[PDB]
């Protein structure tokens, strides 16, 4: 009857449970829409993509700043995060849109399959079926934990993502560097 | 003028009001709220407009709010904030004993002075502008009920959040629930005229900016 | 400007509410019936536009030869 | 009730002249209990870490890289807080940052009724003992908590207020 996040309100009506990371959180009434080309199964869709490329992103920053780039790349610099990005494209920028162009056939087959996977109901939200591991052919309890894993370190790196690009552009320094000044200033 | 009056619906006349009693009462007060003495001599809790359209547009559903619900809903926000500005204007004045002041060269003393110069200040800094979107995100996340309350699928009081984290209230009498809502109240009206009065004098042509400002 | 017409959400303008709405004591009814007339009849809407396409492309030659817009073409 | 629990001894017996072990619900009863049990024990430490190294403790060695412990020789122990380097005063932090989660993260939170701040790193089974001399000792831990409350805050007025205390003020500090 209440939502589990805002217990001072009513549960939104098609956040069922079911999803992992569903705690009733849609104070606007977003998983309402159901106009405009998108909804629920369009906006879970969207959020396990942002989590998948801000998870990925989280680290590519800290690896290329830890211990630099990796071998066949020169002329390291202050950040890593743009200061090195139009410094590639400028030194050789054949991988970069060989890359672009590769993302671009995955974005418009993985486009068809949603569009596909909505108006029959037999494949799940964020569900390429990518599994050579076979984690999934073990617990179900287990691999709900898993899912929910998956979620909860997703959310986390959207805000770590937008901040390590937003204060990369701000400072011009490294993250670490950005951490490290913080410390320094609010020594307490 | 011969239309039936618009005094009528809206200003019920076989009582009076508590507070200046020679008005009669309006109608949508009641004893029911904390803190009520029939103070409305402006007939504001009597106008029959839709103040939820403000959030959402009216045109885009049924629906409609009570009046008198907020205004207490304003009336509670215009108080927690107050409470909270005016004591936190005193306290990196200094005017409690200690200067408090987040650790940092910043919000030193030396960059401010006195609160008075910390608005625009930390404006160009940026401090300022983070805060604003920090507060955006609470209010439109908290903002969405008086929604929900305005369609009538909710039973939540006015400015009722389930924020009780050293559980003052649970299993209180309703008396007992009254009269700390009441303080809220209370307290919360001295201090909406604490700050606008430390607000002002504060921005004449004379006046210190001292723990008293006059 | 694209926003003044309702869709699909409550909000905007109905075309029908407004243009009923216009009726003087001169005019009688007013504007009643333009619609039927303006979504069940092409040849009606023809008649409105290229009589405001025509107008238009006037309108563009006298605003070029006094205020020139290209470069070297004056 | 109040006067039956560890913290009321015999010369005052229940301590509340303005009420407030009633002002809340058996949750907020439980919130203060816990809190003079933390606030207890950090003034225990604070106290006790004032006195030492007032008279010259000083651990050999370097504290770090360059900022050995030369902190004790001079400067009042209120200071050599600044004197301690960030990454020594980060660590200090971290290491009572993690210790407040254990403290909240048991299977039963203390306001519902479950157990106070247990030991953190080392954690010795505390379950056996004769729960008659164990009231006996939450009397002693709390009481000398107590003590040193007003004992920390008369060491911070007589680093401010000279005089402020009268056979406390011909100390050097
Ligand atoms: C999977 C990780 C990975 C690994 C193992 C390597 C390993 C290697 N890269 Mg390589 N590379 C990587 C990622 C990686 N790279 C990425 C992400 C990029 C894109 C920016 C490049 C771009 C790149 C270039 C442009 C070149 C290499 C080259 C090389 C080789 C030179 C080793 C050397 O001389 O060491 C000391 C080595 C086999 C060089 C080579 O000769 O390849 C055979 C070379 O010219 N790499
Ligand atoms: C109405 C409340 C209010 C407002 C708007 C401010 C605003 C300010 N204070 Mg201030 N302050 C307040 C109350 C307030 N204070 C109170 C009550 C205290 C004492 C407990 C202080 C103690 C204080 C100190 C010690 C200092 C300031 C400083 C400042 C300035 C910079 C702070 C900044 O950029 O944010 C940075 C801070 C944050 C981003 C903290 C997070 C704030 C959260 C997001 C607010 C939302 C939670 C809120 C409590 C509501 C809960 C939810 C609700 C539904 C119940 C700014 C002028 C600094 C300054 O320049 O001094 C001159 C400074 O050094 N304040
Ligand atoms: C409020 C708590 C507190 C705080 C903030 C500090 C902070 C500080 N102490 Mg200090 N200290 C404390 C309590 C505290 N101490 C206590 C309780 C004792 C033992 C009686 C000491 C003994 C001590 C010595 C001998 C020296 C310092 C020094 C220092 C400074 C350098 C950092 C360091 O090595 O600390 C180390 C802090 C500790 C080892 C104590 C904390 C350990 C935790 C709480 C576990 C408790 C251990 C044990 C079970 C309890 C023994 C207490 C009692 C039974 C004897 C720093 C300012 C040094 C300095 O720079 O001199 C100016 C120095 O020479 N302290
Ligand atoms: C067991 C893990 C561990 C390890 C490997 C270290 C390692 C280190 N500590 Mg240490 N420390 C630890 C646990 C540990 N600590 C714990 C549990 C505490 C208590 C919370 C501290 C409290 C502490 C202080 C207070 C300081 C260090 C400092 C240091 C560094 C000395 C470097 C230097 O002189 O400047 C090169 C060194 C890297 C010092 C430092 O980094 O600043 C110079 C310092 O001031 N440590
Ligand atoms: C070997 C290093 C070591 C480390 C990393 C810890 C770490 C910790 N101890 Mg601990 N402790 C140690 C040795 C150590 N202890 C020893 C040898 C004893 C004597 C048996 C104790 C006795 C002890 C008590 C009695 C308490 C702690 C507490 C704590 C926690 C927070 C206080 C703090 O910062 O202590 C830093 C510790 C040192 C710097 C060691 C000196 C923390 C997780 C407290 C706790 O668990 O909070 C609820 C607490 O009350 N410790
Ligand atoms: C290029 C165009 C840019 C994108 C513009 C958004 C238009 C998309 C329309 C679909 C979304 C929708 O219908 O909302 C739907 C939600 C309502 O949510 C649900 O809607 C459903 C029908 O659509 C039902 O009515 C449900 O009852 C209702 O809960 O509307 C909102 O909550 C919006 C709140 C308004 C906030 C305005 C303040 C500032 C916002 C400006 C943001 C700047 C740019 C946006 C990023
Ligand atoms: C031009 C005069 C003018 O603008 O009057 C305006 C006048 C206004 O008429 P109404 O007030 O009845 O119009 C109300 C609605 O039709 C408006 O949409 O229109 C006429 O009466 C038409 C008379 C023809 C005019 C003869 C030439
Ligand atoms: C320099 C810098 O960087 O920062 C700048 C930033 C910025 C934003 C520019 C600044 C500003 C603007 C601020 C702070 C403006 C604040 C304005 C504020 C807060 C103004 C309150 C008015 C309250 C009134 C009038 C109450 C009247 C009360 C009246 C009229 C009554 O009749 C009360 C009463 O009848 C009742 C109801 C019934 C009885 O029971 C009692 C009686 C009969 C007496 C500052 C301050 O300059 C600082
Ligand atoms: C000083 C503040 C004051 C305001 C602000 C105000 C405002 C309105 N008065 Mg009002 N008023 C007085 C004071 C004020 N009136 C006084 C001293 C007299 C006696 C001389 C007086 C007399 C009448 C009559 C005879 C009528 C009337 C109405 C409305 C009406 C709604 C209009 C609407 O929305 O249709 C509004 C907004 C009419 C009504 O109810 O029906 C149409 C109506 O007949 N008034
Ligand atoms: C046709 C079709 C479909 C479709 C479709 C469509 C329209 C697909 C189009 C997709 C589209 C248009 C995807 C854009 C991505 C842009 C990105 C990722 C930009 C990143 C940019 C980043 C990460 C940063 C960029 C920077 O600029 C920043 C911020 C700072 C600058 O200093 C410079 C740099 C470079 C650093 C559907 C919808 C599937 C339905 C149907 O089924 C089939
Ligand atoms: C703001 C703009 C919003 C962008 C979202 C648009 C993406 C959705 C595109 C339309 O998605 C459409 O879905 C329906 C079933 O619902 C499918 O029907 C088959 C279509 O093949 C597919 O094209
Ligand atoms: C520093 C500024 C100086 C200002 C000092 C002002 C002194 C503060 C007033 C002391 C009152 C606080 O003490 C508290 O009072 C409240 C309300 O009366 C009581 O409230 C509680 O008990 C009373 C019985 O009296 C019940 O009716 C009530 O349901 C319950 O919540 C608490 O039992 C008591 O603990």
């Amino acid at each position: 009857e209440k939502s589990q996040s805002l217990p001072f309100m009513n549960r939104p009506a098609l956040l069922d449970g079911s999803m992992a990371g569903d705690v009733g959180f849609d104070p606007l009434g977003l998983s309402n829409i159901d106009d405009v080309g998108i909804d629920l199964y369009w906006l879970r869709e969207a959020e396990v993509k942002h989590c998948r490329v801000a998870m990925l992103a989280v680290v590519g920053i800290l690896q290329v700043e830890i211990f630099g780039p990796a071998p066949g790349c020169e002329m390291a610099t202050d950040k890593c995060q743009m200061d090195a990005f139009w410094q590639l494209w400028g030194a050789h920028p054949q991988y970069i849109a060989f890359g672009l162009i590769m993302i671009m056939m995955i974005e418009m087959i993985s486009g068809i399959a949603t569009t596909q996977g909505r108006e029959s109901g037999e494949r799940a939200p964020g569900d390429f079926g990518l599994d050579p591991l076979g984690y999934g052919k073990g617990d179900a309890a287990g691999f709900a934990r898993l899912q929910a894993q998956e979620i909860a370190n997703g959310r986390l790196a959207m805000f770590a993502a937008a901040g390590e690009i937003v204060q990369g552009c701000t400072t011009h320094q490294g993250a670490l560097e950005n951490l490290m000044t913080a410390l320094r200033d609010n020594s307490f | 003028a011969m239309p039936e009056r618009l005094w009528d619906s809206m200003v019920d006349k076989t009582q009076r009001s508590k507070a200046v009693p020679f008005l009669p009462r309006a109608v949508n007060l009641d004893g029911s709220l904390p803190g009520d003495v029939g103070f409305d001599p402006f007939y504001l809790s009597s106008i029959p407009k839709d103040f939820s359209g403000f959030i959402q547009p009216p045109q885009w559903e049924e629906k409609g709010i009570p009046t008198l619900y907020w205004m207490r809903e304003a009336e509670l926000k215009h108080s927690r904030v107050a409470m909270l500005a005016w004591f936190g204007w005193l306290a990196t004045d200094g005017a409690f004993g200690v200067t408090l002041r987040f650790p940092g060269e910043i919000y030193s003393v030396e960059n401010i002075p006195t609160a008075y110069e910390a608005h625009n200040a930390l404006v160009s800094q940026g401090s300022m502008g983070f805060l604003l979107l920090a507060v955006g995100f609470i209010e439109f996340c908290t903002g969405a009920v008086l929604v929900e309350v305005a369609k009538g699928d909710s039973d939540r009081e006015a400015g009722d959040f389930k924020l009780d984290p050293l559980s003052f209230l649970k299993g209180k009498s309703e008396e007992e629930i009254k009269r700390m809502k009441t303080r809220e109240i209370a307290n919360g009206r001295l201090a909406m005229l604490a700050f606008g009065g430390v607000a002002t004098q504060t921005a004449l042509e004379g006046g210190n900016h001292a723990f008293p400002y006059f | 400007a694209g926003h003044m017409y309702r869709t699909n959400w409550g909000i905007g303008h109905s075309m029908k509410e407004i243009l009923e709405a216009h009726k003087g004591p001169f005019t009688g009814e007013g504007h009643k019936g333009l619609y039927e007339i303006l979504t069940t009849s092409w040849h009606a809407q023809l008649a409105i536009n290229l009589a405001m396409i025509g107008s238009l492309s006037i309108i563009v030659a006298h605003h070029m030869y006094a205020m020139p817009p290209y470069p070297y073409i004056a | 009730k109040v006067d039956e629990m560890p913290g009321a001894t015999a010369p005052l017996g229940k301590f509340d002249p303005l009420n407030l072990a009633t002002l809340g619900s058996e949750s907020t009863l439980a919130w203060f209990r816990a809190a003079e049990l933390k606030h207890s024990r950090v003034a225990m430490l604070a106290t006790t870490g004032y006195l030492v190294q007032a008279a010259g403790i000083h651990f050999p060695g370097m504290l770090s890289s360059d900022v050995s412990f030369e902190s004790l020789s001079a400067m009042k122990p209120l200071d050599a807080w600044d004197a301690v380097p960030e990454g020594g005063k980060n660590q200090i932090y971290f290491t009572i940052f993690l210790a407040e989660f254990i403290t909240e993260c048991k299977g039963t939170h203390y306001t519902k009724g479950g157990p106070l701040p247990t030991i953190v790193f080392p954690p010795i089974d505390f379950s056996t003992v004769n729960p008659e001399q164990l009231k006996t000792r939450q009397n002693r831990e709390l009481n000398n908590g107590r003590l040193a409350m007003i004992a920390i805050m008369s060491f911070v007025a007589a680093a401010n207020i000279p005089g402020s205390v009268p056979a406390l003020a011909g100390n050097p500090m």
